[PDB]
């Protein structure tokens, strides 16, 4: 089972993580049934 | 394939369903037949398992 918990938070701090408490709600459970040992974030370029 | 041909030389549309039985997380389930809800009585309740 792949559990994804998530939370959206409106912040106004510039640089670092804000200090506070926010419990993450369960969003979606995924029936994947696969081995996972490595991950990589996906970003987006800006072209001009 | 002609309509005048006898049964046995006639086209048959064949659909074969294939499943795996309870070894991985499952995505396909059969329907759930929920009954009406009765309140204020001592009943045996079954809510989402
Ligand atoms: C999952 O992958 C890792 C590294 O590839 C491996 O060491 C581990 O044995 C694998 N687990 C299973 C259940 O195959």
């Amino acid at each position: 089972y792949f559990k994804i918990y998530s939370k959206h938070t409106p912040i106004n701090l510039v640089r670092d993580l804000p200090q506070g408490f926010s419990a993450l709600e369960p969003l979606v459970d995924l029936p994947i049934g696969i081995n996972i040992t490595r991950f990589q974030t996906l970003l987006a370029l800006h072209r001009s | 394939f002609q309509p005048t041909y006898g049964v046995g030389y006639q086209p048959y549309r064949v659909v074969v369903l294939s499943f795996e039985l309870l070894h991985a997380p499952a995505t396909v389930c059969g329907p759930k037949k929920s009954t009406n809800l009765v309140k204020n009585k001592c009943v045996n309740f079954n809510f989402n398992g």
